């Protein structure tokens, strides 16, 4: 039984075979459509009945977001199908932009941005492996910011005026994680006892920090290359009943994070030597806080006065001054 | 091409019905999608299926099949309406279960099988079915418990499987407070047994639990118990019954392999200091009277029958006199244990030395020393010969005492000749002297 | 009205209510299925904001006391005595516009439907009522579809008033569906309920139709024709036998059948008289032939136990001796040579008579007709041809 | 009072003894002619040890009256029957029961 | 009862009353289960289940009757222990290998030696002069091997006819033929009835050439309905099941 257990975990979940590209473009296939010979209006293909199901499946009306093992894998797929990935020829790189256009042309030509934006929306702010799953194909479709794919979204959210997927992004921003020093200390403990770690690596401190990138990332890929109608309607939505400022959350999460950088300095700052651990969650919170001043950065860059003046008058200015004495001390 | 193969014919199939026509059905896309991914993820079948694989050896086979069947009956009783029928059922099945001996021996067989996740549904029904009014079927509320404090005890694993259903416990834990030989058939018995002598689950505790046992604790010290003022008790002022077994469960969450975890210590002592009712009508710091007060009322209480029993093995007899000396003897014990270390002390840690003067303000030592000096009820011979017996359950008892002298050895300790002196005069001396006069035949 | 002011006195406004009832029923009315699935989700959550907002105001329980008031008359023409001939004409249709309003507030709405468990027991003491009968079936069946907790309430009377529903007003479908529901409750099932539905409507065997294999049963007969009538050529008495080569008693789960007799045509037709073309119905099964099995004579499909020396069951080598007498009215047999003290008589003699025998599978008999069709193994008793 | 007719006869001299097993096949009507129960249905003869109450008296005796080889009409009135409360979800209350009852064989 | 095919309205009552005995007996009543076998007798199941001018609803309400009283229960038992695998480790399981022999051919899905444990497959007789109430417990007893026989002869003419794609199916439409026949053939196939030669011709119906042991077209290529494409769907989802199980078995016995 030990036997079993071990070899599960350690050869069938460390195998890996590639499948996703091939996977896609079957389903991406029409069959033999002049064969039928029907030549009225052309049936959409496997792939775009797949991402139908899960784009109706997100607008049924529910009171919470059902964890489907399907829409997970299916959305794992598409993204991986994406993405396909020392220095290269200009030739090279060029072949690679217009393959990963290609790829991304794939899903959006079959509903993905909205199929995404309606799994956010059906989120309901609430975090979950759904909403991880969605945050990965959003950025595996908008990787290289993909102007098509930005106006698609954006010309969805005008249309169906979704105060839920700015009501969502915002909870997702509240709910979250940072650092947790209660939690370090409390494993710490644990680990001077000398218990063995049943998880590999105690990963409660900092809950989701690949969540969070995710999330970040995706909100700084739909304003890349300085688009102002993204980095106006995440300010205000102006056909919207209600309006959520999102680059005020956004600057609110970069405030809490940048509290918890400062508590973990605190904490290590009488010690001599950095343990490894927190040296990891060091590392996990600077990504986290890295990834949300790239996103500020694209919020307001090409310069987007709006953004800049919500900024301004935003806590933004707290958080700049912890962060410069973190930075002054520990260098 | 000829297939060769179920999974490639399954993958033809499979793309080819969804190119020839738009499937109206979503059941239909979803079931042929399903299948298409399992024949791309002929890894992730292992991978699910590896963890639910256990082998077991040719001596095993009819108790493991025995087991199985139980286990079976269980999970098809999920599918009807809760009765007495399905009552009586569910508890020869549990029953059947907890008398198999693969049990025992396999427990990791047990959690694969996910036995606790079906008792727990169970429970959850049961409990949801008239969870705001009188809650129906009591027993398999009972029995579940009993099973999930077996299936704790059984292994540590067990026990931390069980350990992340606690949020819901703790929300249940006045399901069966009040009623006696309820003891170990409760939400809040199956919580203490997830915590129960695990050091890293006593740890993981967090505070809005231990919240919720203090809001709960205020609530029981605040206001008297309903259901024992409908069978005809006294209307006193709080909830003596329920508060015992709260605190019986922060002893639990506060000390672990006969050492205290001083973050749930520290938590617990600010959360009790924050909520004062918690400590009951003698500490409530507000027109109160002592501890030893508060002993010799218990004390009154139990010798007059009048309010002792209603007056229309404990049964609908609940000993309030008995009782109230349990809350506040269990209510000293949380706090003894809830006291820091010699070692911390000595290192001269602020938190520890607030801790121990917040308690030192709490408790008196005068009421320790009294309460100690109370003389004990004595087991007489009657002029027949019989053993004229007292019923400890509806009197002063040792154990009270036992708690009484944690409390001082922790928080106070001994630590000059004139005070060991004393206490051993004034408190030890007589109990030992009497316990060495209880050294005939019959009365030993 | 009740407290009996003059008519003319207070006012009914009876077309205000039946246009609001109309109205309230076509706001309250589901989506369509041909809608595109965005419109289909919005038109729903409109519906379900509408019948939360109607609860939490209280609306069901006013629909519910107009129904209750409108419900002290017993029909239309009491309303027009009491009320006037008008409100007479309007009152079944404010009814069933009541009904379907409440219908439609509690529709698909699991809150609302719970809500409505307390009076799930109002409900149902009006069903015998031919006015509400309909509207309270759907009402139930809504609120046992939607509410577990209002299926907890249902017990022994209710499921035996709902089945006293189907054995007073017939073969209604819906009631079925109704104790499905109560049966079934969202992959649940109520062991009570079941129970109690089986218990209470399977063994009459009363209402539900009642299912059965039937082995096909052929009759032959020879081209014979006889008759009697005042001033004609036919003679009146006739004799001729069967014998059983073989017979199987249990080919199939069911007994074999083997009869022998005559039978009668309506009126001169050479048609057989008042029995079915095919099915299972052999000789005796009808007022027109008269048969005999070994140990029972058979008349419209009735069978009589009657006696004879070691009676028995039609097997292998009987000879059954069938005796006709048109003179006075009688049909007698005789088996194996022994009489059978049982007879058939003053039966209608207006049409024409022949011998017959019926059958399932399994036989092999062989008429004897006499002559060169058969020699007879008994002889005929005298005076019979 | 379970009234016995014949309709093929047995032997006439091997009966079913105290301690032996009868197999019978049997087809049960209700007294209005309604078919509720039957062995030659499910293709599997019916066995019964006599005397050790193992079906309902009416059948028991009325068996036991019965030769080998023997087929018969047995009536048992609802005394012998299941009764006053009948069999719930077949039987209704205080119902006669006719069985179509032949011995296959003693063992 | 071949009138109700004209006779709508005792049709639509009788149909909701072979539901009603579903519903009555669903979710392993065995004790309603019982009862019903006095109303619905065996001969007349078969004879529903055979018969080829049945009206559709009946046709489809007959053949959930048959499941629903006589093989639901242990269907749904040996469905719930699916995914779980109790391996003992005996000389028949260590007999176990991957493939069968040296060419690694996959071997026809659930043909083989399987050693983990199942649930035990009981039935009780139906008799209601018997007075004893132990066959209260299990479902009643019925004929398995005529069953079996039974299902694979009209699925193979179904096969054979409906590829015709004849004016006349049985019940009316292709719907009504194929979805009782092949819920009741899947239903036989999770309790696991069919053995050997029996899944060997069932494989070949379903795909001749695929299954061909070491022209005919089977039923994955016959332009089916929607709800047989669920059906179909449902019975691979099984043979994949059946893979798995092997896999686990034979990595048991390696171990």
């Amino acid at each position: 039984n030990l036997f079993l257990q071990g070899y599960e975990k350690s050869w069938i979940e460390t195998e890996e075979h590639y499948f996703e590209d091939k996977l896609i473009e079957d389903l991406a296939k029409p069959g033999a459509e002049p064969p039928e010979e029907d030549e009225g209006t052309k049936r959409v293909d496997p792939l775009h009945q797949l991402i139908l199901l899960f784009s109706r499946t997100a607008l049924t009306e529910k009171c919470k977001l059902e964890e489907d093992f399907l829409y997970m894998a299916y959305a794992d797929i598409m993204a991986k199908s994406c993405h396909d990935e020392e220095v290269k020829s200009f030739e090279e790189k060029e072949m690679e932009k217009q393959k990963l256009l290609y790829q991304q042309a794939r899903l959006h030509d079959r509903g993905a941005a909205e199929m995404v934006l309606q799994t956010i929306s059906a989120s309901k702010g609430e975090t979950g492996p759904m909403v991880a799953a969605t945050l990965k194909l959003g950025i595996a479709i908008l990787n290289g910011g993909n102007s098509t794919v930005q106006q698609k979204m954006l010309d969805y959210l005008k249309e169906k005026k979704d105060v839920g997927f700015f009501q969502s992004l915002a909870g997702l921003m509240q709910s979250c994680s940072v650092l947790d020093l209660n939690a370090f200390e409390r494993q710490n403990k644990a680990e001077g006892l000398g218990m063995v770690t049943e998880e590999g690596s105690g990963e409660k401190v900092l809950q989701d920090d690949e969540f969070t990138c995710d999330l970040f990332r995706f909100l700084q890929l739909l304003c890349e290359g300085h688009n102002s109608d993204f980095q106006n309607y995440l300010r205000t939505q102006t056909g919207n009943n209600t309006t959520v400022n999102i680059i005020i959350s956004t600057v609110d999460y970069l405030l809490r994070v940048q509290e918890s950088i400062s508590d973990f300095y605190w904490y290590y700052s009488g010690k001599d030597v950095i343990d490894e651990q927190g040296q990891r969650n060091f590392s996990k919170a600077i990504q986290v806080a890295k990834q949300v001043f790239n996103t500020l950065t694209e919020y307001i860059q090409g310069p987007c006065t709006g953004n800049q003046q919500s900024l301004a008058h935003s806590r933004l200015w707290d958080a700049v001054v912890g962060f410069l004495h973190v930075f002054a001390h520990m260098q | 091409k000829k297939s060769s193969t179920l999974q490639q014919l399954i993958s033809e199939t499979m793309v080819r019905w969804a190119q020839e026509s738009v499937i109206e059905d979503p059941e239909l896309v979803r079931a042929m999608f399903v299948l298409l991914h399992r024949q791309y993820d002929g890894i992730g079948g292992l991978v699910r299926a590896l963890p639910k694989t256990y082998t077991i050896n040719g001596v095993s086979v009819e108790d493991t099949i025995n087991l199985l069947a139980s286990l079976g009956q269980i999970r098809s009783l999920l599918s009807v309406r809760m009765g007495k029928e399905e009552e009586k059922l569910m508890i020869r099945g549990l029953g059947d279960i907890m008398n198999n001996k693969v049990f025992y021996q396999h427990p990791n067989l047990m959690r694969a099988l996910g036995m606790h996740e079906t008792v727990m549904e169970v429970m959850v029904n049961v409990l949801g079915g008239g969870e705001s009014k009188e809650i129906t079927f009591p027993k398999m509320v009972a029995n579940c418990c009993r099973f999930l404090c077996y299936f704790c005890r059984i292994s540590r694993q067990n026990q931390k499987a069980m350990f992340d259903h606690l949020s819901y416990l703790l929300e249940n834990s006045s399901v069966g407070l009040a009623s006696p030989a309820m003891r170990g058939s409760t939400p809040l018995d199956v919580a203490a047994a997830s915590v129960m002598d695990n050091n890293e689950l006593a740890l993981a505790l967090r505070e809005p639990d231990l919240e919720k046992v203090v809001r709960y604790l205020a609530g029981c010290g605040l206001q008297s118990c309903q259901m024992l003022v409908s069978k005809g008790y006294p209307d006193i002022g709080w909830n003596p019954v329920e508060g015992e077994r709260y605190l019986d469960f922060l002893r639990f969450a506060v000390f672990c392999n006969g050492e205290s975890v001083e973050e749930n210590a520290n938590v617990v002592v600010r959360l009790l200091i924050r909520r004062p009712e918690c400590f009951g009508p003698a500490l409530r710091g507000e027109g109160g009277n002592g501890l030893l007060a508060a002993m010799e009322e218990a004390i009154k209480i139990a010798e007059d029958p009048s309010r002792d029993g209603p007056s229309p093995e404990e049964d609908d007899t609940i000993h309030m006199g008995n009782a109230i000396m349990t809350f506040y003897s269990a209510l000293i014990d949380l706090l003894g244990r809830c006291a820091p270390e010699m070692h911390l002390i000595h290192a001269g840690k602020g938190e520890a030395i607030r801790i121990r003067s917040i308690l030192r303000s709490l408790i008196p030592l005068g009421d320790l020393v009294g309460v100690i000096s109370i003389a004990f009820q004595m087991p007489t011979i009657a002029k027949d010969g019989n053993v004229v017996e007292p019923d400890m359950s509806a009197g002063f008892c040792p154990d009270h005492k036992a708690a009484m002298v944690l409390f001082l050895d922790s928080v106070y300790g001994i630590e000059v000749q004139d005070f060991l002196l004393h206490l051993l005069e004034v408190g030890f001396l007589p109990d030992l002297r009497a316990a060495a006069s209880l050294d005939t035949a019959a009365l030993s | 009205l009740s407290k009996k002011a003059k008519a003319s006195t207070v006012d009914l406004p009876i077309e205000s209510v039946s246009l609001s009832l109309q109205d309230l029923i076509g706001y309250f009315h589901p989506p369509d299925e041909h809608l595109e699935h965005e419109d289909k989700q919005n038109r729903l959550r409109a519906l379900k904001n509408r019948q939360n907002l109607f609860q939490e105001e209280g609306m069901i329980n006013l629909v519910l006391e107009c129904i209750d008031r409108l419900h002290v008359y017993s029909s239309a023409a009491h309303f027009a005595d009491v009320a006037g001939r008008e409100a007479g004409e309007s009152w079944k249709s404010i009814l069933n516009s009541l009904y379907e309003l409440l219908a439609a507030l509690i529709r698909g709405n699991r809150k609302n439907c719970a809500q409505f468990s307390g009076s799930l027991d109002w409900l149902i003491s009006r069903l015998e009522r031919l006015e509400a009968s309909s509207g309270i079936l759907e009402v139930l069946h809504c609120v046992l579809v939607e509410s577990p907790e209002a299926l907890n309430i249902i017990k022994e009377g209710h499921i035996k008033s709902i089945i006293s529903l189907l054995d007073k007003h017939g073969r209604n479908h819906k009631v079925l569906d109704v104790l499905c529901s109560l049966c079934v409750c969202h992959g649940v099932a109520v062991r009570s309920n079941q129970h109690l539905i089986c218990d209470n409507l399977l063994p009459g065997r009363d209402l539900l139709l009642q299912t059965r294999l039937v082995n096909h049963v052929s009759s032959m007969r020879p081209n014979i024709f006889l008759g009697v009538s005042e001033g004609s050529a036919q003679y009146k008495k006739w004799y001729y036998e069967l014998m059983v080569d073989h017979t199987e008693p249990f080919v199939t789960a069911e007994a074999t059948h083997l009869r022998v007799g005559w039978a009668s045509t309506e009126g001169y037709s050479p048609y057989p008289g008042g029995g079915e073309e095919w099915g299972g119905n052999g000789v005796g099964d009808d007022l027109f032939s008269y048969g005999f099995d070994g140990l029972h004579l058979w008349s419209g499909c009735i069978a009589r136990t009657v006696s004879s020396p070691n009676q028995h069951l039609l097997r292998t080598d009987d000879v059954i001796s069938c005796c006709l007498d048109l003179s006075a009215p009688s049909i007698s047999f005789r088996i194996n040579g022994q009489p059978v003290q049982g007879m058939f008589e003053n039966f209608n003699i207006d049409g024409l008579f022949f011998p017959v025998v019926s059958f399932s599978a399994g036989i092999k008999v062989r008429f004897l007709l006499g002559g060169r069709h058969g020699e007879f193994k008994f002889l005929p008793p005298p005076g019979y041809a | 009072g379970v009234e016995i007719e014949t309709i093929s006869p047995g032997d006439g001299r091997t009966f079913p003894k105290k301690g032996q097993t009868c197999v019978v096949h049997y087809t049960g009507m209700l007294q209005n002619g309604k078919k509720f129960d039957s062995s030659r249905d499910r293709n599997k003869p019916f066995k019964f040890r006599i005397g050790k109450q193992e079906v309902i008296k009416g059948f028991e005796e009325g068996a036991a009256q019965m030769s080998l080889g023997q087929r018969a009409k047995l009536t048992c009135t609802p005394d012998v029957a299941y009764g006053a409360t009948g069999h719930p979800g077949v039987i209704p209350p205080n119902a006669t029961l006719i069985f179509d009852v032949e011995l296959l064989n003693l063992e | 009862i071949l009138e109700l095919t004209e006779q709508e309205e005792l049709l639509k009552f009788h149909y909701h009353t072979l539901r009603l005995y579903s519903a009555v007996c669903a979710l392993g009543n065995h004790r309603v289960a019982h009862a019903l076998c006095s109303h619905v007798d065996e001969p007349q199941l078969l004879y529903a289940i055979e018969n080829k001018y049945m009206p559709g609803l009946l046709r489809a309400g007959y053949y959930d009757l048959l499941i629903d009283i006589h093989l639901s229960s242990y269907a749904t038992a040996r469905l719930m222990m699916n995914n779980e695998y109790i391996v003992p480790m005996t000389e028949e399981t260590k007999s176990i290998t991957l493939f069968p022999d040296e060419n690694k051919k996959h071997g026809l899905p659930g043909i083989g030696l399987s050693t983990s444990l199942r649930p035990r497959m009981q039935f009780s007789s139906p008799s209601f002069v018997s007075i004893s109430n132990e066959c209260y417990q299990y479902s009643p007893e019925f004929p398995l091997d005529i069953l079996k026989s039974k299902t694979i002869q009209m699925l193979t003419e179904a096969v054979k006819e409906g590829s015709l794609h004849a004016r006349d199916p049985v019940g009316g439409t292709t719907e009504f033929l194929f979805v009782p026949l092949i819920k009741l053939f899947y239903t036989l196939l999770i309790m696991g009835i069919f053995h050997n030669e029996d899944l060997k011709h069932i494989l070949q119906l379903i795909e001749p050439s695929v299954f061909k042991e070491a022209p005919k077209e089977g039923l994955l290529q016959m332009k089916l309905p929607e709800p047989v494409k669920l059906q179909m769907c449902l019975l691979l989802q099984y043979l994949c099941d059946c893979q798995v199980r092997h896999r686990i078995e034979a990595i048991v016995a390696f171990s």
